[PDB]
């Protein structure tokens, strides 16, 4: 049976994260654009945009 | 290892009544590796650890909001599809033997009582240990190979990826001073960034204003760096750092031991010309089995109630398994 | 991806792995932290 | 409104242990038009408001034999297989969520403990919204329309009707003096009647004597006159007066809102001569549906564990949906 | 009967997480030949007797290791999937209604808590009486035949079988002196045995002494002679005594009643050329049975939903039965 590593998502605040080809089994990279996250005391990034 | 770890708020999709919110009991993973259906949940939360780092088996701490609190290891549950029974608790990790269910959800009181709970969706149906589909464990039987994640406290071999956190975002660390935005970090690391000139970054310490912006323009969340957090796909990354990355040993890892399962009654037999006549009298579900030479041909199907089964006896053989009973052999006359 | 050799090791001590699991990154939901995806499910537990 | 209106007794078929009686808990009505699952319950008490007319939402009355009683909200509780997510309370109704059941139970606590509750017959195995057959309800998903009540306490748009009492019997009332029948009305008004000649009706306000008349001969019941209740089918219809009614507005009616939903993910696509075969994973039950032209021949299947199907590709047209994902379109190749 | 009878321990292959033990409520036999559902369960305990042998409906007698122990009846749980509505308790005898299960546990509490559970296999899934498949106990219906449990405390017809006692291990019993094992009977029959040479045997009534032995080499336990306990398979015979055996009339025994069933509503029937159509609409599952002449060919299906049904009406007629309805008959027109 396989096993998804997941490690915590870099939410680039108020910049353009960029994805490099790990040489890894089943390596997926996706950089989302448009994303205001929030946590428990409010928005996480500065910016709107 | 639980004096630089620390309980923290995540990403729950359902936190009561199919409403999402930053849960302090979230669901990170469910494993269910064990073949005695035994489940090994994580959760964000720690269970048998205090807020000053002591061990204590009645205490459970969990993130209350900016700094972490302690509640009632009693009022800690575990349920699917009804009540689960939880058989090890320690740090993120519980142990728990569940029914049959489509969703699985873990909750705690916290002191001002409020239950929080978070659900999932996870398909619960274990599969049968042996050929008998029974509801007890009983102390004498068939010892067969089965795997579950040992009870014992002690962490030796499976591991967890640990980092320092993110930001818990808290919107009243800042106000207008007096058209102006202040940041009154209050003892505590807090990441702000303003959609403002001049500064606008850090991971502070101290104090910090803002002139000429406005407090909506503006976002803070609790700082750090003293800490460490599990890996969590539900909590952001730290900017500053890049791939930093830290590892702690986990409780209750997965084994190899032994499953005991009960067994049956042997039917009354009755013989004919080049077959078999059985009559099956289960007082539980039974797995049925036969098979012949060079074309066995095999067959099973799980006995319920009472029933007759006629089988062919080949010149070859005929094998046949009544539960967790040794197989029966059957050979025609010459 | 979902069949049996869905992940491929030499030995059981080996320490790079061969995968292909149909692994696909989704988008979050609004204003949440999270990484959703859509995955082939295990080969070796659908072969058994 | 609940100055006019009374919590009252009627007729239980399973007060416990499939047994019949007079309860203050009484079930009247179960509401299952709300797509999204929600139950609105109609019991014969009231919660959230106090015998003295005055509302709080940790009370609740009910009819306590002769006069109202109150009692704790924290005690109410519903449940079918097993108990229920009660979402909201305001008078004789009950908002909940409920698991898969074959019965629905509504009970509480009254004072000196003692625990009442309400069985009936309730098939609950609510429709599935969408393609997507999930446990917790997601923040971000596709908005599909369906109907809920309303949590709101206000009444506005549904109503029930309502009329003055019916009877609750009390032997108490009458007495022997000294070979004779004696009712004594005590400030109400008390429904009576006798086997003996002379005056045996009403509907009095005032006290009676029946002479030469046997106390076993008699039946006695406090009506009312004063007070307003729903009119039930499990309480008779006051026999003085005629076919009076009135109307009061009632709280959580139906309307139209949307569900939030999730989706699955992108099956292994693999092309054939006039045909498409799609590898099928699906997490959790997932609803797969196809047509093709003039004849759509429209066919649909819910896909619970791997499977691979082959449809068949016309020069028209495919059009498939898997679950709650945006249908995908195929055509073949000139 | 009391005052001769006395609670014991008995083995239990489950007392909680699938461990075996020494039970004070230890299960012996599960009756289920009452047609209504009521189980008669049989425990190792006694209901409604305190230590000194008097009666008390709110009390309960268990074997606390060397001697009895009164405990509360409030504590009593009998459950399946789900906890069960007790009926009736009586010495070593439960009434219970239980909901479908695959495992049967009977429980309770000491003086100093500690919660005693028994978990035997059992499949309860009682049949259906009559032709509908009801919740809860109607006060009018059909009268069917039925067996049950009688409520009633008096013991009249049935019985069990009694004996004096099988073994208590107490090591209290023995003490070295000074160097040597002393037996200390206390008016009391003890079974010894030692692993050591001379005597090593019995069964005394006085105090014996073992010459150069060490306590750990010997086994100690309480006869008894003095009470009676019942012929239980999972206690020791007394091996002094040959087949001596005692009987006492039991509470609860089978015996023919009536069980009240419910009903439903007319369906819309329509005639054709040699065959009647029925548009059933059923509020819950009914019962649908029809037969024909020589050759009946009877056939019957649980009509859950909507259903049209085409039935042919032969010359010779077609009897149809539709839930507790009178049978429908019907006959071609010549």
């Amino acid at each position: 049976e396989y096993k998804t590593v997941i490690p915590s998502p870099y939410v680039k605040c108020c910049g353009t994260a960029e994805c490099k080809d790990k040489n890894l089994p089943d390596y997926s990279c996706k950089v989302f654009t448009g994303v205001y996250p929030f946590m428990w005391g409010g928005a996480y990034c500065f910016c709107d945009a | 290892v639980y004096k630089a770890t620390r309980p923290y708020l995540a990403h729950c999709p359902d936190c009561g009544e199919g409403h999402s919110c930053h849960s302090p009991v979230a669901l990170e993973r469910i494993r269910n590796e064990a073949t005695d259906g035994t489940l090994k949940i994580q959760v964000s939360l720690q269970i048998g650890i205090k807020t000053d780092d002591s061990h204590d088996w009645t205490k459970l701490r969990y993130m209350d909001n900016h700094m972490p609190a302690d509640a009632e290891r009693a009022g800690l549950f575990v349920r699917t599809s009804a009540p689960c029974t939880i058989t090890g608790t320690m740090g993120h990790f519980i142990l728990a033997r569940c029914p049959k269910g489509e969703t699985l959800t873990v909750g705690f009181t916290d002191s001002r009582k409020i239950s929080h709970s978070c659900t999932h969706p996870f398909h619960h149906d274990p599969p049968v240990i042996g050929r008998e589909k029974f509801h007890s464990r009983p102390q004498h039987g068939k010892e067969l190979p089965c795997s579950t994640y040992v009870q014992s406290t002690a962490a030796t071999t499976e591991e967890i990826e640990v980092h320092m956190p993110p930001d818990t975002p808290d919107r009243t660390l800042m106000s207008q001073q007096s058209g102006n935005v202040k940041i009154t970090v209050n003892g505590q690391t807090v990441r702000y960034k303003c959609n403002c000139g001049g500064s606008n970054e850090g991971l502070t310490t101290t104090d910090k204003v803002i002139n000429n912006c406005k407090v909506d323009q503006c976002h803070a969340a609790v700082t750090n760096h003293k800490k460490w957090q599990y890996n969590s796909p539900l909590v952001p990354r730290n900017a500053e750092l890049g791939d930093r990355k830290g590892k702690i040993h986990i409780p209750f890892p997965l084994a190899n031991v032994t499953c005991r399962v009960p067994k049956a009654r042997n039917p009354t037999v009755t013989y004919g010309k080049n077959q078999v006549i059985m009559l099956l009298y289960p007082d539980h579900p039974t797995l049925l089995s036969y098979r012949n030479g060079e074309e066995p041909n095999y067959q099973e199907e799980w006995v319920m109630h009472k029933k007759e089964v006629v089988l062919t006896v080949p010149t070859e053989g005929l094998e046949v398994t009544w539960g967790n009973n040794e197989p029966y052999k059957y050979w025609p006359q010459l | 991806p979902g069949q049996f050799g869905d992940i491929q090791s030499r030995t059981p001590e080996s320490k790079d792995v061969y995968a292909n699991t149909q692994l696909v990154l989704q988008r979050p939901a609004a204003g949440t932290v999270h990484v959703p995806y859509s995955q082939a499910p295990s080969g070796f537990k659908y072969w058994l």
